[PDB]
């Protein structure tokens, strides 16, 4: 995680085809 | 369609004058200044021009064609690497294949589950995002896991606001249709609204989370720490600076339990303070001591992890490239020392703590990451997964005897690495999933990494992937994605829509690594920002024309699309670029007006990109810059199909609607159409659409390039 990216102006947490963040999405839940 | 039909626009004689340090006093007229509210002509106006593009896309036969092939290459099962909780149990996210948002899996036993069994065969629901408003209209768009694994945190974004709210529930209260219905929700009491720019960080004792509120454009902003079990007045205030309202805050807990960390940012570049505080047993309280270590902004400080008073911190500082530092907090002045050194021609991307005393790094060598394993000592062990060709993470928790990667790539969808301390030592690197895709044959791809010159010199890689039977001989279309800055590495992705787009047309796919973005560190991120954001474009139109050149992609036939920085990427090139450079232009949610990006929402943190509009020398770099105030009447545009969110609370729309109002000013009479598409449902701080709605818009993007190219289904 990064705070200060969480506020650039970039399409979703760098294109519209990232739509599926599936494979990263458990990587840091504790 | 034809040339001419476009919207009555109101001009408007609303004029901002700025000072210019070379021109002195500079009247702007602004006469779409109108198009920044929210109004019903303004209503009447966004009507129009999205009904005259739905209308021009009615009458390509093909999007509906793309639409079946899209839907069809997006189905298929996807899923995270797992977690092992203090419970003894694994969790990880499952999608079916095109559900709206992917469903957080428990292990039915306390074990490793055998994934090839599958997912509903080795575990059951826990969590499920889709339930938290019957509607589907409430998104998960974070959650944490606490430390002991009793309870789970979760961040929920509303359709409407511009703010998630966090709830807590038991870890053995599981959300889902099934429990809903036989019970109530399940969640705790506690509601911890306002929460934004953020994560959720538990202190090590489980008892509560550190989490950045904003008060009931955003400013003031408040580091706080939530007790479980508690309402959100009890709530302590860990920092605030109401003498900066502009700053923002993150932290962290080291694993031991000895320590608490704040971050300071004062914009969105890569510079922040850093200060240390000792807690002592009972956790946060209000009155912490701040040991103030970094009190300059200088260089970035990510902790990484600390054995004793000895810390452990990824920086920039004196090494553009990234690197390892300790720096040891027993020593009244603390004495700071290389741990990894700074490696000349690869970037330091991230280094997790491993088996509590090992070290996993991952670098980004020719914008391609390479993992190495690092021992206490910090000897470069071995590399691992060193055939992969891709982009590359790290999952795991510091105390246990494994790690996951997760690795994926152009032509990789989604391979899951498991290293097991445990195990014997030729036997600990494996492979615990790979993700299996619809239709495509990842095979089918090639990847192939090409340099070329921008007009100054410079040397700058790029990206081509093609289906294999596509040939460089000049024929081929091309479809050139970009960025191009805050340091933001335009790394590879695997995108089945991509790919299929390619394999039905022989297109190819282009990616070059420029300037602005972090690809090569610091000095790659300085060579495209602020007063040098020119060289950005110009690496990007270069990339273009190298292409035509060197028959990668015929003549007239090299689409461009970016999404907000990328769109402002897209629309400035548009305008710099020479008369059919590009065949086709997509900007989404970009940014355009750069006289006002810095008047909305958060759009001030951005001067750390683009420069600050007040000040006279920095003006006379971004007024020639500006895509709404550089458009001419004597060049054809391409065909250019802009896409907006009309509840986009992070670029404004705004500045969408006063380029295609201008572009349709200047050139009423293009022979290409510029069109703008307005999607709008009010989506949430941090939401992807519904999947279906997805399709539907990339089939919309992906048809107009192709109609616009003149390609034509085989």
């Amino acid at each position: 995680f990064d705070t200060n990216a969480t506020r650039l102006p970039i399409w979703g947490i760098w294109t519209a085809e990232h739509v599926d963040q599936t494979l990263a999405s458990g990587n840091d839940i504790c | 369609w034809a040339p001419g039909n476009y919207p009555s626009t109101r001009r408007s004689d609303h004029v901002d004058t700025y000072q210019s340090a070379s021109k002195g006093e500079v009247p702007v007229p602004d006469p779409y200044q109108w198009l920044e509210e929210s109004t019903d002509e303004v209503d009447k106006w966004t009507t129009a021009q999205a009904d005259l593009a739905q209308s021009y896309l009615d009458q390509n036969a093909d999007i509906q064609k793309l639409a079946e092939k899209f839907r069809a290459s997006r189905n298929y099962a996807k899923f995270s690497a797992p977690t092992l909780l203090d419970d003894g149990h694994w969790y990880w996210f499952y999608n079916r294949g095109l559900q709206s948002q992917s469903v957080l899996y428990r292990s039915k036993e306390p074990a490793l589950p055998d994934f090839s069994k599958g997912d509903d065969n080795v575990g059951d629901v826990f969590f499920d995002p889709n339930v938290l408003a019957a509607d589907g209209s409430a998104g998960m768009v974070l959650c944490k896991f606490s430390p002991d694994g009793k309870f789970f945190a979760y961040a929920v974004s509303h359709l409407g606001g511009d703010y998630s709210t966090i709830y807590v529930r038991s870890t053995s209260s599981p959300l889902s249709q099934a429990s809903v219905a036989q019970g109530v929700d399940g969640r705790l009491s506690d509601e911890v609204k306002w929460f934004k720019f953020s994560t959720i960080i538990w202190t090590k004792d489980s008892k509560g989370f550190l989490y950045q509120r904003y008060p009931a454009s955003d400013r003031n902003a408040m580091m706080c720490y939530h007790k479980v079990g508690t309402t959100q007045e009890e709530d302590i205030i860990v920092y605030q600076d109401n003498e900066h309202p502009e700053w923002i805050y993150g932290a962290d807990t080291s694993e031991d339990g000895k320590y608490l960390y704040l971050y300071q940012f004062k914009d969105t570049s890569k510079k922040n303070l850093l200060w240390v505080a000792e807690l002592d047993e009972d956790g946060v309280k209000s009155g912490i001591h701040w040991r103030k270590v970094v009190n300059e902004y200088a260089a970035d400080y990510n902790i990484i992890t600390n054995h004793g008073s000895l810390v452990y911190i990824k920086t920039n500082l004196n090494a553009p490239q990234y690197k390892v530092i300790t720096i040891d907090l027993s020593k009244d002045e603390p004495e700071i020392r290389d741990f990894i050194p700074e490696e000349k021609d690869a970037k330091l991307a991230q280094v997790n703590c491993a088996n509590e005393e090992y070290f996993v790094a991952i670098y980004k060598r020719n914008v391609k990451d390479e993992i190495y394993l690092y021992s206490k000592a910090g000897v470069q062990l071995t590399r691992l997964a060193p055939d992969f060709v891709g982009a590359a993470s790290i999952a795991n928790r510091q105390k246990q005897t494994h790690f996951f990667l997760t690795l994926s790539g152009f032509n990789t969808p989604g391979t899951i690495a498991r290293y097991d301390f445990t195990a014997p030592e030729t036997q600990r690197f494996s492979i615990l999933r790979t993700t299996k895709v619809n239709e495509l044959d990842p095979d089918d791809f090639e990847s192939t990494q090409v340099w070329y010159e921008s007009k100054d010199g410079t040397k700058i890689p790029m990206f081509i992937v093609r289906h294999k039977s596509t040939k460089f001989d000049g024929t081929a279309a091309a479809i050139q994605y970009g960025y191009g800055g805050f340091a933001t590495s335009a790394d590879p992705f695997f995108s089945p829509i991509i790919l299929t787009f390619l394999q039905t047309y022989g297109a190819i796919f282009a990616v070059p690594s420029i300037r602005g973005g972090g690809e090569f560190g610091e000095e790659w991120h300085k060579g495209g920002r602020r007063e040098t954001k020119v060289n950005t474009f110009d690496d990007f139109i270069a990339a273009a024309q190298f292409l035509v050149k060197n028959k990668y992609a015929a003549p007239g036939k090299v689409a461009i699309n970016g999404a907000s920085n990328g769109g402002l990427l897209v629309m400035g090139s548009i305008v710099r670029a020479p008369e059919g450079t590009f065949g086709a232009a997509v900007p989404e949610g970009g940014v355009a007006d750069l006289l006002k990006f810095h008047k909305f929402t958060g759009g001030q943190a951005w001067i750390s990109e683009y420069g600050n509009p007040s000040i006279p020398e920095e003006f006379d770099y971004i007024y020639p810059l500006s895509p709404v105030h550089n458009v001419r009447t004597d060049k054809v545009m391409p065909a250019t199909l802009i896409t907006v969110n009309i509840g986009d609370g992070r670029v404004v729309p705004m500045h969408s609607f006063k380029f295609i109002a201008t572009l349709q000013h200047n050139v009423p009479q293009n022979p290409h159409p510029l069109l703008i598409k307005i999607d709008k449902s009010w989506l949430g701080a941090g939401m992807g659409k519904p999947t279906d709605k997805n399709v539907k818009d990339a089939a919309d993007k992906w048809g107009f390039i192709a109609r616009a190219l003149g390609l034509e289904l085989k």
